[PDB]
RNA sequence: UAGUGGCCUACCAUGGUUUCAACGGGUAACGGGGAAUAAGGGUUCGAUUCCGGAGAGGGAGCCUGAGAAACGGCUACCACAUCCAAGGAAGGCAGCAGGCGCGCAAAUUACCCAAUCCUAAUUCAGGGAGGUAGUGACAAUAAAUAACGAUACAGGGCCCAUUCGGGUCUUGUAAUUGGAAUGAGUACAAUGUAAAUACCUUAACGAGGAACAAUUGGAGGGCAAGUCUGGUGCCAGCAGCCGCGGUAAUUCCAGCUCCAAUAGCGUAUAUUAAAGUUGUUGCAGUUAAAAAGCUCGUAGUUGAACUUUGGGCCCGGUUGGCCGGUCGGAU
């Protein structure tokens, strides 16, 4: 429609925000940034309608324009900043640092980290070339140019990374064993350990996933995000732990609560 | 078929009628009340039955 | 270009509306239970229907079903809160055996009645709407309200109104004065 | 077997004989063809204004004797000449000629109802009042 | 006039905006309402403040009396107050004061004649004056 | 051309689609998410809150720019229309409001950026996007229009059963009399809000039946409710359909009484179910409508049987077990 649309309006959301249907009627549209729209969650969404630091749009823009919020160690004044999967949001009133990370229905948690874990945050290797004068470089998940990485390095591992520096500390091969966080799909949100890769030529290669209580599922390989060795998350992770209890299960869980 | 019958007569018996008026009565309750009154008339006293309940009985 | 405001009918009209029979059976609960209309009868049997059609279509499902066994307790248990469903009866099968009457005797305006209070289920119908009785702590001037259970026992007279406390109301205060006036110089 | 194709793969068959055989029912082919629209006084609309032209005294039909009283009006949306009847005891009396009437369906998806000879609408207001209620007596008939 | 009572549920400290937010829960029965100039000193004695710095808005009264839940925060300073609330919520306080605008279609209006002209318009009202008589 | 491509040009070939419906015509056709009705299967609708497309009176052209074949940009032609000192100039509400017209058919030339979000050099400005009120019986939710006494006045329940009836247990009816209860309304003041308005809360004030007064449709059948009174006399009129009305009208116009639904109820048209009266599930074809005059026949539909079957093992599973032993779970 002649060029780029600046609206989004409140139904065509991504759902996993929770936004209110009726206190509205448009909803903020993520700015062009380091995620994609609809994987990111605004500042404006984390601060006002997560943390419920602000109550406000207004409010919002009044935290932003102080310099306190931080995303991955770097001020931001953009209440539509695209902010995802993996990073590290840091107020430096409070001294509350938090990793966006999915809990288990597949939603954007609040998980507070400690402020050495700060330091860092895993990416996801996109696509690994050879760049201008012969310099090879490494592409993240958000979108990192990083150049003289690991010849080891090939596509699908995940890269750590020091955010002050902006350079490969360790990385982490995707192999069988592995350690996985899903990052879309049904199975969004869910943890567990690889078991084997179907490859299909010219498709879509799967990655089936077994979990800690012995639950197989599939996903596609475009949506696993390898996070670690067998038991030994490099990240800390959130309440659960990307188990996925029943209807049932989760309900009995509520009746231990329910004594109080 | 006969579309030119004469019109002449229209309105006879409404302006032929005595004109009687209504007897201002006193007025009946409304909403539960009233449900409450057919149910007392319908049930509770039993009317006089002639093999089966009549209402609106003649003299 | 707001999101639309769902709404939903709350109430279903019988088929054939002449059947002398069903108008009989539905003026004696209107007597019994004091309901204004025949839509309030309609009102119940419309939720009978969908619990009843709800139950049918997890029983065409196997026993050690999720969705049955999740949906079936949920269902039982949201009834026996309510009181309609007895403590005894918790199969399901129990739940589509349910008439029309286990539901009204268990709303407002009669459970008045049935704790004292009124004295009739018209007198209970006028303190409710006349805000006198209140559950717990606040008043609830629906005769509709369904009762839960949790909640009979802490029915009583407001702390607000006559009859539980306060001001003696509206007319007393000038029966009061006018009889007082009338005494003295 | 039962005269119609049985087969897995026999789906068009059974679709075209059914379309071909829906021509048949009534409601169909007039919805259709578009009979309402192409056709049809009132051009698929429940109501339409129109001027009085006349008063017709149509002639019951047998056994009923009766002059029914009627009006032939011409309508505002397209110029088609029609028969209404004008229901209730002495209401031809309101209506007059060159006033304006909103007429109706008789209730018989243009079919003529009872007795009255080849009329298919009715008078439901004249000059912008209803009929009802010149009749009942609660409003005024207006001076034009 | 009997209890009054106060009650702050849900305190949230906010160090960005620089205040504390709370939910104020009012018991007050055989009253009708508290004023919100009144919930306002009430908490500035427990919060330890000043009125100026004490905010209050959003008050719904409970269906057949008692309670009257609303939401109160009360920033650190005055000046931190004047800065971060808005304008409206001042005026109610009696902090800031109404700036007298023209009404919306005026304001609107007079843009739009503007519009028509360019530069400062000196030259233009100086032909004027030579426009009744070339 | 950004780029692929008959996208276009030159040269060469003679191809490409089609009864599995091409091509053409119609559509009172923008598509979809969906909506209505719903035993199951279906039938009908979807201009309209989200998504996609197209358009800005009709056509074509094009500048600027990352992005437009843009119309609150330009240029031309066509149609329509405005101002003029007649030389010229200026136009595009299928944005908001409003007017005319059209018609069965639809609101204020209001208040505001406080919320929602968008734009900019941008915490500040702007935004008829949007929100707020007005109009609004489109549709939906809840839900007043009375309640309780005691003599009263007909009895009915059982016990005095003397034939007096003890008013026995209570239920109706009286234009008989009682003190209570109340928000509809009006209104302090708060609350609410950008500012109000309205809810919610609340001082003060506000039911005696003549008033704060419920209606809309019916009363032969289908169909729930009168062979009750007066009128008219095949007329007026009613009557979806069957039928009523020509001097006792159960049907018309009325009064009384009664029924039904009720803050709603009726009417018209369309549509769904009823419709196994479109039939896949699931109709019918001797005589009710309907087997081709007869056979051949291409597509279509459909099409006999037959190919590792049985036996012997072994290993983990899932429920009931069997002692669920504390009526609940355990191995
Ligand atoms: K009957
Ligand atoms: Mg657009
Ligand atoms: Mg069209
Ligand atoms: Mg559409
Ligand atoms: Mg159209
Ligand atoms: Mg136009
Ligand atoms: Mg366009
Ligand atoms: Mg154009
Ligand atoms: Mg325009
Ligand atoms: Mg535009
Ligand atoms: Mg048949």
């Amino acid at each position: 429609a002649r060029g780029p649309k600046k609206h989004l309006k409140r139904l065509a959301a991504p759902h996993h925000w929770l936004l209110d249907k009726l206190s509205g009627c448009y909803a903020p549209r993520p700015s062009a940034g380091p995620h994609k729209l609809r994987e990111s969650l605004p500042l404006i969404v984390f601060l006002r309608n997560r943390l419920k630091y602000a109550l406000n749009g207004r409010e919002v823009k009044a935290i932003l324009m102080q310099r306190h919020v931080k995303v991955d160690g770097k001020v931001r004044t953009d209440t539509t900043y695209p902010a995802g999967f993996m990073d590290v949001i840091t107020l430096d009133a409070t001294n509350e640092n938090f990793r966006l990370v999915y809990d288990v229905k597949g939603r954007f948690a609040v998980h507070r980290i400690t402020d050495e874990e700060a330091s860092y945050k895993l990416g996801k290797v996109k696509k690994v070339q050879l760049g201008k004068k012969g310099v090879p470089y490494v592409v993240t998940h958000d979108g990192r140019t990083i150049r003289y990485p690991d010849p080891n390095i090939k596509v699908n591992d995940t890269v750590k990374i020091d955010l002050a520096s902006g350079k490969i500390t360790d990385f982490i091969k995707f192999d069988a064993g592995k350690l996985v966080y899903v990052t879309g799909g049904r199975n969004l949100g869910r943890i567990g350990t690889i078991v084997h890769k179907e490859r299909h030529d010219g498709g879509f290669d799967l990655v089936h996933i077994k979990d800690s209580l012995d639950n197989t599922f599939v996903t596609r390989l475009n949506n696993v995000f390898v996070i670690g060795e067998q038991g030994k998350p490099y990240i800390s992770l959130p309440k659960g732990k990307g188990i996925k209890l029943s209807i049932a299960e989760e309900r009995d869980r509520r009746r231990a609560q329910q004594g109080l | 078929a006969k579309v030119h019958g004469s019109l002449a007569r229209a309105g006879k018996v409404k302006s032929q009628t005595p004109k009687v008026e209504k007897t201002e009565k006193p007025k009946k309750p409304k909403g539960r009340a009233y449900k409450r009154l057919l149910y007392t008339r319908r049930f509770v006293n039993v009317t006089l039955v002639n093999g089966k309940r009549r209402m609106n009985p003649g003299p | 270009p707001r999101a639309p405001r769902t709404y939903s009918k709350t109430y279903s009209t019988p088929k054939r509306p002449y059947e002398s029979s069903r108008l009989d059976a539905e003026l004696k609960l209107a007597g019994e239970f004091g309901l204004k209309n025949k839509k309030e009868i309609y009102r119940i049997s419309f939720q009978l229907s969908k619990i009843r059609r709800a139950a049918r279509d997890l029983l065409t499902r196997d026993e050690k079903d999720p969705k049955r066994l999740f949906e079936g307790n949920a269902l039982i248990r949201r009834l026996v809160r309510v009181g309609v469903l007895s403590e005894d009866k918790k199969k399901l099968d129990y739940v589509l055996a349910l008439k029309v009457e286990d539901f009204l005797e268990r709303r407002l305006q009669t459970q008045v009645y049935k704790l004292g209070l009124a004295k009739s289920v018209h007198h209970a119908r006028v303190l409710i709407t006349q805000r006198h009785i209140a559950v717990g702590k606040q008043i609830v001037n629906i005769p509709s309200f369904m009762v839960r259970l949790d909640s009979e026992k802490h029915i009583d007279f407001a702390p607000t109104s006559p009859f539980g406390g306060a001001r003696p109301g509206r007319v007393a205060r000038r029966n009061a004065a006018r009889k007082a006036e009338a005494s003295g110089e | 077997g039962k005269g119609k194709p049985r087969g897995l793969n026999s789906a068009r068959k059974l679709r075209v004989h059914r379309r071909n055989n829906r021509w048949a029912e009534n409601n169909y082919k007039k919805r259709l063809l578009g009979t309402a629209f192409k056709s049809s006084p009132f051009g698929g609309s429940s109501h339409a204004k129109g001027i009085v032209l006349e008063k017709l005294g149509i002639e019951s039909k047998q056994p009923n004797s009766a002059i029914r009283k009627c009006v032939r009006v011409q309508l505002i949306k397209n110029g088609k000449k029609v028969t209404a009847f004008v229901p209730n005891d002495g209401c031809l009396n309101f209506v007059d000629e060159n006033d304006e009437v909103l007429l109706a369906g008789f209730g018989r998806k243009g079919k003529a109802k009872g007795d009255i000879p080849g009329v298919r609408f009715k008078v439901v207001k004249v000059s912008g009042v209803s009929l009802l209620a010149l009749w009942k007596e609660k409003k005024e008939k207006p001076r034009s | 006039s009997d209890a009054v009572t106060i009650r702050t549920r849900k305190v949230i400290s906010n160090p960005l905006l620089a205040r504390k937010q709370f939910v104020v829960d009012v018991l007050h029965p055989n009253r009708a309402n508290v004023s919100k100039d009144e919930l306002r000193e009430k908490l500035a004695e427990v919060y330890k403040a000043e009125k100026d710095a004490v905010s209050v808005f959003g008050f719904r009264t409970q269906f057949g009396g008692g309670k009257s839940v609303g939401f109160g925060l009360v920033y650190n300073s005055v000046a931190e107050a004047k800065k971060f609330e808005p304008t409206y919520r001042l005026v109610r306080y009696g902090l800031a004061e109404k700036v007298e605008k023209a009404s919306r279609q005026q304001r609107k209006q007079k843009k739009n004649r503007d519009k028509k002209i360019f530069g400062t318009g000196k030259r233009l009202a100086k032909k004027v004056a030579r426009r009744n008589a070339d």
